[PDB]
């Protein structure tokens, strides 16, 4: 028959032409395709369409998918749509529309009685997000991220030492071994750095002979021009990726010397603009080289009226400064400069700087990388209006461009891109439903491997599932077993071959990186500009092609008070 | 006491509770969990009362009003459900539309 | 500002074009209520529904998606039906087809 | 010597003629008998009774018991008895007198240096509770159960998607494999139900030889007669139960329909009264046939003041019904009805109910399955006096009715009769220790498979167990591998020849059923009748032989706010 | 160049003759030596030494340690003194100078790219505790003791019974098997005590063979001249630990006849000042003879004005006693004596009892072992001054005296001394950092086998690890397999050999205990005093070649409400 | 509510404080775990209120004096931080020295 767009709405979701709020934010997504036919919507409940014989077919399991997602909004770096989500051996199936081929028209994801449904109707959903900056401080780490959205965490350490505090690095074959086997107790993707911070290659390949998939390098263990060269020759032939933290000091050159040391080689650079560490004052000019992956770590994002006083004493701690010593204490105003801080923001917003992560426990919020990304988003839209990119009266670009910082770009860096990153079929079912009014801050469902690992749970003893209190509890995909069969442990391909899982007797599904030395500044999605910038050594002044680039500190954000208890 | 799974949860949704009322005190604007977890523990007194449920489906949309919550916190609780143990036993208040 | 709102474009949406529909003068005979699904097919429906079973063969209510149609005892009404579609294949309901057409 | 029966109760628990009040609520138990010699009682402590060559032989682990539960008072289907109960290898050994026959007469349970010692003077054992309609929503469903004193647990989902929260089925082969496996983390024993809504016999087949070891068939995928004669022919040739919620839209046909469908073959059918859902008015006619074995769910257990106003919202969140859809509302009325609400009650108190559980989440509370039958006893007996069936002076025949019913009829319902349901010889030891005060409300005890997996804890600093603040915390039966030693995964007789077990690595005790075509109305112990019932169409009322059954609400319940913080 | 003291020990922690109070007690200890070459510390952090080419090496991982402390305060049985420790594979590799021998002098504990580094300059470093004397009433006490600084716990028990509510007994081959399972989730090292009384010695022999490292002997079972004798001759046959607990009603002999069934052989004494148990009222006697291995539970340590009218009830709950019964309750002023606790204290001080112990939830408190010692340290410092061992101004040799107490001697008295107890090479790396300001009372960090299991963590989404809430929360060594590899499980001699590991298929470390016939009185740790020690029948006052031994009740202690919230 | 499990944390925080803010109403001198507490707390409904970092950091160190705590406590903490969500989002707040 007919029916009104907002009874539509109301009953399937929007539709092409509808447009949303993301949270309290300003920025609005507008659908882009519905690949549904009108009045046949795949709906689930008493006396609704997913039924025998009717929505339901009957195949056996090998012909239709375990799980379909009903009428979700997908927001990914590829589109805005509203479509149905199939799911399949823990891997994501097709995007199409659901439905019986027996009585329904252009059915592409058939649901049969082994077909679980999960109604997202008037829900977002997107590919979990992956932080490649994690400092194994401790377990509970994971647990705050997976929460938040993030499905994937890349990073080292050994608990909380000292080396850990400070750096992303799991010292050496006992100690990877160790953090291989304590991964498959944790509901999330998992793979480590190892210490890169050496002038001997040997010591280097039996780290990742031992099973890490990239070598972080550090300052506080001597980031200098011949271990840096070390770890890159190391990591040219492994097939690993290399993440920097250079040398604030300037102790063994400036800026220019570490940049010649690598020598146009591929490397991920972490908190490109500094506050978390690198060259004083101009470690954010590496944005400009095509070989630089670049990426902020969050508590610089977005840049607000607390966030310099509040670093001050931050720095200190976690790299195990001394206040009183005053060379300790002299080079704070020298890492935390409000310049590079607000051309930070923009930089983002243009594309020079191409991911977001944490730096959890570290100078970083682990529960706040999806978060941050998205306030940065807003207080852009409102300093710097519509992207040059858009089209239409939508924040649609800007969204695709963001999105793409915390979820494929990581995966690409650290490569790992073809087993997660994006809502892509034969990609792993690592998927996150929101409900719009809490799009970025509070999940509704997080889907690991294709078994819900986490969502908000109401009164146990109730009788449904909606009284209060409603916190996030762990679900099926986050015990024993199976979590193992939804996870997967990243190795290095040295390590996959020496039989390392067989040996530590690894439970959880085994993934291989490849494609780390290839990746250049080109291949990050709608983040691949490299700017003609420059830093003024006296003034901090942060400049592309001379204009100067800067953006004004906010005093209130969305994604804030409005939704945190404390 | 020997507390069940179930009587402790609650304990977080009194505590909660306890947060909101003392912002809400010194004249605060209350935000989405503040708002939902004061209204839900006001319901479980009025069971421990030995209220209807039929009376607290209606008393508890005169908690909070719409000038003592943020913007679009309203919008972002549709209803409000929680189940205490009333003298007849467990069982579920639904209150729509809560704040008005 | 409402957290998350739609801004949905005005107008309407029409359902199932370009299928064969035809309107059925229906009336339950039973004594209790019979609620219809939007997918259901229609010949196969409670048999206390009194209509011409022959031209409901391989027609569904045109209905919105997940909808339904109720009838009270006694209830007389005319309802209009929509073509399956697909590969016209019915199989379980009250198992009188159990295959295509 | 000589002692008075009074501090004889004080020392030993009560005895023969002695009679116990169950919680705060009005129904009383007798012993009807006990195994003991007067003065031969093996009680333990210092300067007590077993000690080396005392009440202690000298026999090695294989000629004694693991674990000996002293002064115990039974409350089974089959006798409400005083006795000794002794457990070994994880199985009910003996209920006799225990001790040692090297100096005392009458041991039939010895007990040696290879015994350990649970004091149970003074308290109430009973079988473990079997819940046999769980929605797995969560998984800390199975903890909240496991308080309440049900031991096993019997339904399906996969976590907190729709299709659970509407209906008891795994979807599926991969499904189902992974609740398989996650059901290992777990501390009760568990069976799972496929979706078994298909015209296609061979959807469901591959279901069974996954592993489920039922089939739930749902009006929310359809529960047409197609559907319904599909599930019970492949139950028929499996060896499986089928457990029925029906067509409350008469959408298919009426309740005669269905029951016409099913043919005189066994079926569970769930919330026979039909709030929970089936045929809007008369569902719960299904109670009169004797291939039926019907249960309630219990929220409507006991009939009470609250009852109605709460329901008419629970319907609509647990089904995915919409409030402003009218079809959607209409039939609120129509499934929610005082007239069977109230008759419901009684028809338990005659015995044309056999079973109670729960419908966890879904229209039903996991931690109220004991609780609320012990209610509906209370209300009956004082509304309507002694039973028929009993003999002297207090409630044992009513007690024996009751308890059967979260007992040994759901173990025979489902086909785990042989392993669980009740306190005899041979079967797997899952008991619970009750104080008389707290009957059916906290259990002091609850023992999985010969081990303690929780128990009310105070203080793990203090200098004994007793200080404050004590509530239940998980013991060592709850475990690692402990865990999979003291559980059962119960299995298809089909899957257990695939070898399913091995092939998901599954660690946890392996069960078949069997017996589940064969059981009949009849079988049902203490609740056997098939009543002439009738449900009038226009006004609701139920009659059976022409009379008419109803009952009055309560404003008050025993078993309530005497014992519960919220 | 040079560099004044007070900023030197800001910088690295103290040196010699740099003197640290102990918590808030008058307890001071001094540096006796530093390992050390002054100007060639290592310390770590940006800009540190610890870099490549500096302070850290060019070696690979066979070359160079996993983790090493720097700057630590070792305090241990052996010596008081500063040094750098070096941690690899899970076992203490050397206590000396670290850093890299390529550019620094006396470099015995290299530090390359597989090093971990844990910050201890300004802590003080100790083994883990040892508790030879827990009642496994529930798992969470594993935890509680963890936190406290114990690492190994040894004792009986199956849950919540009512044979290990009184006694430390895991009863026969099933429940021995079971715990040794369990164990393998507990982030302890554990050994598991069978109950040993029995005049049969095939049913202790199959105890032993099952796994059990000791036999507890316990007047709740039997405490006779015959059981006794049963228990040494296997003990003495299969290398395992008795533990005695005493004929307190005098029923088969008095404590000269216990003595006499002992016969001069080994046998570890509980509770020797008999509150907990034992001979009344003269099993303190006990500790004059060279086969006895003295200990003392915690409740009685120290002697304050609260003890005795405690005690009195205690008793009551833990044993199973009747306050109603006489002869349950006469025996009360029999076992609790002012005398005999006011003793224990001085004989303490002296080295007469050698060993200290919980007694968890059975007249004991499970995390105050550690803290009770040093309570008593430091009342006996405040009543009796220096002792007769002291040299120069500081309490170091009351230090080492006390030490041994919780670690070195349980060890040696229960046949584990070549794995854990001490620093010292070779042994497995149970550490455990504490602030000075929180010694014994709240450690910074607990180091299982080369991992940290357990420590204080503050906010899990904070920038940095501490911001509050700041308490204990689990880390990598306590999960799942990094749990298995860095505990132990003991076990005898026959079932290592046996296969018992294999069998019940034993996820962790297998360690076997041996030497527990060959220890002796002398061998205990700065604790081998045999003095002439008689109580007095009547006033039960005891004394020592005939001098009067007693003490004052303490009416504050340190280490008590200005470190607790509770 | 939705309560995160960094909420749900804090929830500990806020109620320690609760302990803390009674016994010291009663006259008594805190000890550690008390003072650290109560002005974690402080700071926590600071942020709620929408006091800038700045302030608090000044702020906080009047909250207890040397005076209202026990021997030795206040050497026990050269400092306290607590993070909390501020109108511009999470924050941390270092307070120096807070009793003097
Ligand atoms: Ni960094
Ligand atoms: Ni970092
Ligand atoms: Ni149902
Ligand atoms: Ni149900
Ligand atoms: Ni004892
Ligand atoms: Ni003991």
């Amino acid at each position: 028959s007919n029916i009104s767009r907002q009874a539509y709405a109301d009953m399937f979701g929007p539709t092409v032409g509808d447009k949303v709020r993301l949270a309290d934010t300003e920025l609005w997504i507008e659908v882009e395709d519905d690949l549904t036919t009108y009045g046949e919507e795949v709906k689930f409940g008493g006396g609704k369409v997913i039924r025998d014989g009717m929505g339901q077919g009957q195949m056996l399991a090998a012909d239709c998918v375990d799980l379909v997602l009903t009428n979700a909004l997908i927001v990914d770096h590829w589109g805005i749509v509203k479509a149905d989500i199939g799911v399949k051996d823990g891997r994501i199936f097709a995007i199409g529309k659901a439905g019986n081929p027996d009585i329904q028209p252009n059915v592409t994801i058939p649901i049969g009685a082994a077909t679980e449904v999960i109604a997202a109707e008037g829900k977002i959903v997107t590919a979990g997000g992956i932080d490649t900056h994690i400092h194994w401080i401790c377990p509970q780490q994971a647990e705050e991220a997976l929460v938040s959205g993030v499905t994937t965490m890349v990073g080292g350490g050994t608990g909380p030492a000292a080396g850990t505090h400070a750096t992303t690095c799991t010292p050496g074959p006992w100690y990877i071994s160790r953090m291989l086997q304590a991964a498959d107790s944790l509901p999330v993707n998992i793979g480590l750095l190892g210490k890169g911070n050496v002038s001997q290659p040997d010591a280097l390949r039996e780290q990742v002979a031992a099973g890490v998939i990239g070598l972080k390098i550090h300052e506080d263990w001597g980031a200098t021009p011949a271990a840096i060269d070390c770890a890159l020759t190391v990591a040219d032939e492994m097939d690993i990726q290399v993440a920097l933290h250079s040398d604030t000091l300037n102790e063994s050159g400036f800026v220019e010397d570490t940049l010649a040391a690598i020598g146009g080689r591929t490397i991920h650079t972490f908190h490109t603009e500094g506050a978390g560490g690198g060259h004083a004052p101009d470690i954010i000019t590496a944005c400009a080289h095509p070989n630089i992956l670049p990426s902020s770590t969050n508590p610089t994002l977005p840049y607000t009226l607390n966030t310099i006083d509040e670093h001050l004493d931050m720095l200190m701690v976690c790299h195990h400064l001394d206040p009183d010593i005053a060379e300790d204490v002299a080079f704070a105003e020298s890492r935390i400069r409000r310049e590079t801080i607000a051309a930070e923001d923009v930089l983002h917003d243009l594309g020079a700087f191409s991911l977001t992560s944490s730096d959890s426990q570290a100078m970083g919020r682990v529960g706040e990388v999806i978060l941050r990304t998205w306030q940065v988003a807003h207080r852009m839209k409102v300093q710097r209006g519509a992207l040059a990119e858009e089209t239409g009266d939508n924040d649609n670009f800007r969204v695709k461009r963001y999105i793409a910082k915390y979820t494929i770009n990581p995966a690409l860096t650290h490569g790992i891109a073809h087993e997660v990153g994006s809502i892509e079929v034969g990609k792993l079912a690592d998927l996150v439903v929101w409900s719009p009014a809490f799009f970025g801050v509070k999940p509704a469902t997080v889907i690991k491997g294709g078994m819900i690992a986490i969502a908000p749970m109401g009164d146990i003893n109730a009788s449904i599932p909606t009284p209060q209190p409603v916190h996030y509890r762990p679900m099926f995909g986050a015990l024993g077993s199976a979590r193992h069969h939804c996870r997967l442990t990243f190795l290095s391909q040295a390590a996959a071959a020496n039989g390392v899982a067989e040996r530590l007797n690894l439970r959880s599904a085994i993934a291989v990186v490849k494609g780390c030395r290839t990746v250049q500044k080109a291949d990050m999605v709608h983040n691949s500009l490299q700017p003609n910038i420059t830093v003024d050594a006296q003034t901090y002044e942060v400049r592309v092609d001379g204009e100067l680039i800067t953006s004004e500190p906010a005093d209130v954000l969305p994604m804030a008070q409005r939704y945190f208890l404390f | 006491m020997e507390l069940t799974p179930r009587e402790k949860d609650k304990l977080l949704l009194f505590t909660a509770a306890l947060v909101a009322e003392r912002r809400l005190a010194r004249g605060l604007k209350l935000n989405y969990p503040e708002s939902v977890a004061l209204i839900s523990a006001f319901i479980m007194e009025g069971a421990r009362d030995g209220k209807s449920v039929a009376s607290l489906m209606e008393e508890g949309r005169h908690v909070l009003t719409r000038e003592q919550v943020m913007e679009g916190v309203p919008e972002m609780i549709p209803d409000i459900q929680v189940e205490a143990t009333f003298p007849d036993g467990s069982k579920l208040v639904t209150v729509h539309n809560p704040i008005i | 500002m409402i957290p998350g709102e739609y801004h949905v474009k005005p107008g309407q949406i029409a359902l199932n074009t370009g299928r064969a529909t035809c309107r059925v003068v229906v009336e339950n005979h039973g004594d209790r209520p019979i609620q219809v699904g939007s997918h259901y097919h229609f010949a196969e429906v409670n048999p206390a529904l009194k209509f011409d079973r022959q031209q409901a063969a391989g027609y569904r209510l045109n209905i919105p998606a997940g909808t339904a149609v109720r009838f009270e005892p006694g209830q007389k009404r005319e309802v209009e039906l929509v073509a399956f579609a697909g590969h016209r294949a019915v199989f379980g309901f009250r198992g009188e087809v159990m295959g295509p057409l």
